[PDB]
Formats: C-alpha cells, structure tokens, sequence
C-alpha cells in the first residue's frame, strides 16, 4: 500500500554536502504535500521543510535553522522527494525522515542517519558469541554475534534476513576509549534446535559499505 | 513563535492505571475557520513516530479507544485509561494553525510497572577468531528483568576487576516491559592467556542471593 | 454532522479547484481528439450520433444551489469519472496500443481528477462537516462488444467535454 523510503544517509565532513533522496508509492503524490523532519539522537522532531505541488508553483518553506542552506525538490514523473543539504554542520547529524501530511493521511518513513563528522569511516568486525561447553541452562539457550570497531554508529543487524525476530535483542552501542563504537545482538534459542537450526547474524554498515553475514556455531 | 511545553513523566505508571499528559501552547490553537490543529504522537522504539489522535480528539484509525482526547485554546489533555505494555514510548503534540513553521513539544517517555522478574545470566568466551586480532572479549548477558536496577562484577580468577568492563542496557520492551543487559570485560589476549576462572555476579532484587556464571579457558 | 481532518487542508480551494477544473476544461477538447483519431472509422465521420453527450446515468449538476450543494454533486461526477477512465484506459491498451499518446494524454487527465478529489472533499468536511458521500460508478466495461466498448468511451469523452464546461463556467 502506502510507503516512504528515504535514501542518501551516510558520513559526510562538516561544510560538506548532501541530497537525499524519498520515493513514495501508493497515494497521488501531484497533489500531497510532503515535509522533511530530522530527529537528533537523544533529541525531540525538528520540522525542517515542506514543498507543495504545481497548483501552488511547487513553493517551499524551511525552519530557521536551516535556511539557506538546505534545498527540497521533487519530481512528480518519479513520485520522488529530493532534499539537497549543503553547507552541512555538526548540529545537523540527526535521523531525517519523510513524511506526508494531509487530511486524507499522515504516514511517516523509516529515516535515514545523517552523521557530520571529520572523523574517517570504519568498517565493523563481526565475531561469533559462541556459548561454551557448560549450557548450564535447559532448553534455553543463548546465541549471538558482536560488533566492533565502527564509526559512524548507523549500524543494521538482522538474524535469519528477518526470519528470526522473536527473542533478539539488539543493544544500545557503547562508546569505546579509541572513539569506536561496540555492539552486540543476541537471542536466545531452544538448545534442542542448536544442533538442527542455523543462525545467522546480518551485519550492514552503510556508511563503510561492509556487509557481512556470520554463522553462529557451537565451538569444538 | 508558538512553544509547546508537556507536563513530564513522574513515575513509571503501574500496569492498568490511568494515566495523563497535557500539553500547553503560547499562543491560542483555534483558527478562524474554527478548527483547532492539535495532533499527538507516539513513537515505540525504533519505530517512526505515528499519529494518535488529530484535531484534539478524534482517533487514528488502528488505535484502540484507551485512549482519549480533550482540551482547548491552549490547555490540552492525553488520556489512557488504562496502560498496557504497548504504549511505552514517547508522546508528543503538534500544531499545525500558525503554520508555517510546525512546531512539536519535547515529549513524554512514558515508562510501566510491574511485577518483579529476576533475570537469566549467560557468559560467552572470546571468539578464538578474535584472539588473532589481539583482543579478547568476555560478554555476560542478562535477559527480562525487572526493575531496570541490577548489578554485575567481573571475577577473574577469584578477583574482583574494574576499569576494563562497559554496559549498555536496552529499553523497556514491548510486549513484558522488561529490559535486558550486556557487560562487556575486555582484554588483551596476553592478559587474557595470564588466567583462567572468568566469572559474572549478577546481583538483583528478584534474586535471593547473588547468581554466578563462569567458564574456563580452554575448557 | 461529524468531520475531522488530520491537518489542515490546502489554502485558497476554490481558486485551487477552480484552476483545477479551468485545467481540465482546456485538455478536454485534445482528449476528445485523441480518442476519436485512435478508434478510426466509423468514429471520426458519425462523431455525432456514436460520439455525443449522450450518457445516461451519468450524475447530475445544477448551476443553481448552495457552494455545499454544488461541491458534493462535483464530487460523485470526479468519482464517477475516475471509474470510467481508469476502464477506457483498460479498454484502450488492448484495443489500440499503437497511440502511446492517448495513453498518455489519459493518465494526465486521470491524476488531475484525484488532486481535484482531495480539493472537493476536504472543502466537504473542513466547512460543511460532510464526512463522507454516497456515491455512484459507471458500468464496468470488462466483457463486452468492442464496438460498444469503443463507443461507450466515444460518449463518454463527449459527455466529460461538454460537463467540463459547466463546471469551469460556475464556482469561482
Ligand atoms: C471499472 O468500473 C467499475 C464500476 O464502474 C469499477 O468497480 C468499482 O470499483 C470501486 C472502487 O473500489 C468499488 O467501490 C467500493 O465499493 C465497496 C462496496 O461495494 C466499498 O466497500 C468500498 O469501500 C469502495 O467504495 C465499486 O464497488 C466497484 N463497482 C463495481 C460494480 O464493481 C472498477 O474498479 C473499474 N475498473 C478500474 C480498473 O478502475
Ligand atoms: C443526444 O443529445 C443531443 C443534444 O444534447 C440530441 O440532439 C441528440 O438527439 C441526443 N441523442 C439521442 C440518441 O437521443
Ligand atoms: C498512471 O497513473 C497511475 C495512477 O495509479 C500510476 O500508478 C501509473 O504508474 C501511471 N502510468 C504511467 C506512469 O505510465
Ligand atoms: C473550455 O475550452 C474551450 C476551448 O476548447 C473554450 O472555448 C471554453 O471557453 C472553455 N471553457 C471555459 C469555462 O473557459
């Protein structure tokens, strides 16, 4: 039905730039009213824009904060939302989301994490939680994959390409002495089904373009 | 320039009892055609944030009728009469009369109560593919417990250590509103081939005494 | 009695739908052209009795009447247009593939409807608490003659152009 995709997130160094990218599919986008909203981690919503359509000369609004700056287009022949941010800052890392707001409907994206930092990327390294030989447990069993030695922190982990959900727990990242960032998902499993069952963790760093999958396995 | 202020959260409300949050504008919300543009939001974890109730009362199709709507001019009032564990998150208002620019409040995390869970303890050795990367990393894992307190020390060989463990907690889940914890004991791998006995204490309140995980290494 | 909108709706609707219908009345006459040019004979010749502003069930409008009673009649006509083209357009894409410009020229006109759709709607419920409308569809067109299937779309197109018209001259 109805959906909102945001693309173009990653690293970009202060005074930099940027243009993200949201397709929609699914209501008659010559006619919606689209905005842009940023979220700063461990922040509120900030409103940052709003575009209209053709009856109205495509006009554009922006919040002080990033006027002049930033810049929304759109291509109704794509059903695409475009925002051109140049001139970037640090204050403006945030997750910015794409949004549709109308009487008819109000639908909200995924978001996509801009980080502005100097810093370079990282690729993450993925290492297996694999439980030793004492399952002091019965049944319950505990299985997972550690993260390690990434920047910036938008890192994805999904177990089974999504078939396995029930159970995971996917941490808050710490903060690490070297300025890296740590993490680790884990799930806990029928110990009956080690043996049958495979699992896997799906490991995307979007920003250092490192996608790894890990099989997790009892060792010995 | 309009502000939206949200009276805080002030305790974790108990399972089943009401509970309620009002936001409060600068200027008056009611516009000329006499509607007046006040949304609420909820955002669950990880999730984008979704529309609530719209135009001060009115419901969003999908979400069940807890909860209610009121207010007026520039007084405002979210009620739930009644808090299950789907409806731990953060709640905010939006105005959309003096428009542009649209402007949102600092939102209400609501958190819940419930009865006390003691957690289940786990310990995974380092991966012996890390330890060709130098690093050696120790991980003790505490699932569903309730309340967020809970504490953990690190033995290693019958020696209480500090300095060299971080942790991180995960938020209040959605369905049994109980958190989960991870402590990381992280060494090099000469100082880790230095011992043997690597132990976790997890102290909590649904514990009646504190419960010890440990391995061996090489074992 | 009851209405409620999310946000609030678009400014100035009546100049928006106005410009609206003043679009749509302009390519109403390429449309008719287009249609009749890509069925051929006997269309472009009888384009009077095969192609005429004879519809039967097609929803009324009154110049006459209050701007609520003017707006939900505009309503059940874009609705009633929308069914029907979104079938001539079915209809067309097996019949006559080679005019990649009627398709064109009738997804254009498709899309300016239902932009005109939130305009008439809204102004229901934001000022008269509408709410919602009974309305009424156009035959479905799925399994018929092709002749009557091309001449249903003839009438149609015939009856669209000379409504339009109406429709532009009132409102304001
Ligand atoms: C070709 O035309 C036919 C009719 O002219 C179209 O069928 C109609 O499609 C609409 C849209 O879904 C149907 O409306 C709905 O009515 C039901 C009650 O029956 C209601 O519950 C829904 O919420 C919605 O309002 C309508 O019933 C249906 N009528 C018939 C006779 O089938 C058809 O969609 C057109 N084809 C194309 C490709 O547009
Ligand atoms: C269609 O309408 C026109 C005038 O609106 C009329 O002259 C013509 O006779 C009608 N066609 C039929 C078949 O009645
Ligand atoms: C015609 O409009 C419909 C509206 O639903 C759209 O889905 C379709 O892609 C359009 N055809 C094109 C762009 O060729
Ligand atoms: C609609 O377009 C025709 C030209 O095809 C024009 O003569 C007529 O005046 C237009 N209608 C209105 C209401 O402007």
């Amino acid at each position: 039905q109805v959906q909102l995709q945001e693309s173009g997130g990653g690293l970009v160094k202060p005074g930099g730039s940027l243009r993200l990218s949201c397709a929609a599919s699914g209501f008659t986008f010559s006619h919606a009213w689209m905005h842009w909203v940023r979220q700063a981690p461990g922040k509120g919503l900030e409103w940052v824009g709003q575009i209209k359509a053709k009856s109205d000369d495509y006009a554009t609004y922006y919040a002080e904060s990033v006027k002049g700056r930033f810049t929304i287009s759109r291509d109704d022949s794509k059903n695409t939302l475009y925002l051109q941010m140049n001139s970037l800052k640090t204050e403006d890392t945030a997750v910015y989301y794409c949004t549709c707001w109308e009487w008819d409907l109000d639908f909200w994206g995924q978001g996509t994490m801009v980080t502005v930092s100097s810093a370079s990327t990282k690729g993450p390294s993925v290492f297996p939680l694999a439980p030793s030989s004492k399952s002091t447990s019965g049944g319950t069993a505990a299985l997972g994959c550690l993260v390690k030695d990434y920047f910036p922190e938008p890192v994805t982990v999904s177990w089974n390409s999504g078939a396995l959900t029930s159970g995971v727990h996917t941490f808050p990242a710490v903060l690490q002495s070297s300025g890296l960032y740590s993490l680790s998902s884990v799930v806990t499993v029928p110990s009956s089904s080690l043996g049958t069952q495979t699992y896997i963790c799906n490991v995307n760093h979007k920003p250092s373009n490192t996608k790894v999958d890990k099989k997790v396995e009892p060792k010995s | 320039d309009i502000v939206m202020t949200q009276t805080p959260l002030s305790s974790p409300v108990t399972l089943g009892q009401p509970a309620s949050i009002s936001c409060r504008s600068s200027q008056s919300l009611l516009d000329s055609d006499g509607h007046t543009y006040l949304n609420w939001l909820q955002q669950r974890p990880g999730q984008p944030p979704r529309l609530l109730i719209y135009s001060v009362s009115n419901l969003e199709s999908g979400v069940p009728d807890r909860f209610s709507g009121s207010g007026a001019g520039t007084d405002f009032t979210l009620k739930i009469s009644r808090v299950e564990a789907e409806d731990v998150g953060v709640y905010y208002c939006m105005q959309a009369t003096h428009a542009p620019p649209y402007t949102f409040g600092q939102g209400t995390k609501l958190e819940i109560k419930r009865t006390v869970a003691a957690p289940s303890v786990f310990i995974f050795p380092p991966s012996d593919e890390q330890l060709k990367s130098g690093t050696a990393s120790v991980v003790c894992l505490l699932n569903n417990f309730y309340p967020r307190e809970a504490k953990v020390q690190w033995k290693v060989d019958n020696a209480l250590q500090s300095g060299n463990s971080q942790e991180s907690v995960t938020e209040q889940d959605s369905k049994d509103s109980t958190y989960s914890l991870s402590s990381t004991l992280t060494l090099s791998k000469a100082d880790y081939e230095k011992h043997k006995v690597y132990a976790c204490e997890v102290t909590h309140q649904g514990l009646s005494s504190p419960v010890t995980k440990s391995f061996n290494r090489g074992e | 009695a009851t209405c409620a909108i999310r946000h609030p709706c678009h400014n100035n609707l009546m100049n928006q739908i106005r410009s609206q219908l003043a679009q749509l009345n302009g390519s109403a006459n390429a449309l008719f052209i287009l249609y009749y040019t890509a069925q051929g004979e006997p269309f472009p010749n009888n384009l009077d009795k095969l192609c005429g502003p004879n519809v039967t069930d097609f929803p009324p409008f009154h110049a006459n009447g209050t701007e609520k009673a003017k707006l939900v009649e505009l309503y059940r006509i874009v609705v009633y247009l929308g069914t029907s083209l979104g079938n001539i357009t079915r209809d067309q894409k097996i019949l006559n593939p080679s005019a990649l410009s009627l398709h064109s020229k009738l997804n254009a006109t498709a899309d300016i409807l239902r932009g005109l759709l939130s305009n008439v709607l809204c102004r229901l419920c934001s000022k008269y608490h509408v709410g919602h409308v009974d309305v009424t569809y156009g035959p479905d067109t799925s399994g018929k003659d092709v002749f009557q299937k091309k001449k249903l779309g003839c009438q149609l197109l015939g009856k669209y152009k000379q409504i339009i018209a109406v429709l532009a001259q009132a409102f304001g």
